[PDB]
């Protein structure tokens, strides 16, 4: 057969899952340290005083 | 274990302060063994914590 000219390019592209805009969470400045930290220096605290 | 000797230790000197009114270090003795089954505690708790991050 004898095709047109294109009236549409494209081509192989890459899907992949959109990502999400990771909203912060509220207490999220707590994050550099582990839970356990942050309870053991509350621990560490009231031993201490 | 350790704290729960402690704290045995330090309620046994608060019953024996009822009797020996007239003794004031078996007082100052319970304290002691109250803050220390405290730290003793608090080991327990690193200790436990440091040991299921395997
Ligand atoms: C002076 C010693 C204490 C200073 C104040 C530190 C405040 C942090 C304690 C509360 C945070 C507990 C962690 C639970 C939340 C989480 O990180 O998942």
């Amino acid at each position: 057969i004898d095709f047109s000219k294109p009236f549409m390019s494209l081509g192989i592209s890459i899907m992949i899952k959109k990502p999400q805009k990771s909203k912060p969470g509220v207490f999220s400045f707590l994050d550099p340290l582990a839970y356990e930290i942050w309870m053991c220096i509350v621990f560490a605290y009231i031993g201490v005083s | 274990i350790l704290s729960v000797i402690l704290l045995f230790m330090g309620g046994l000197c608060i019953a024996a302060s009822e009797f020996y009114k007239t003794r004031h270090n078996i007082i100052l003795s319970a304290g002691i063994f109250f803050v220390s089954a405290g730290l003793s505690n608090i080991i327990g708790i690193i200790v436990y914590i440091s040991a299921n991050a395997g």
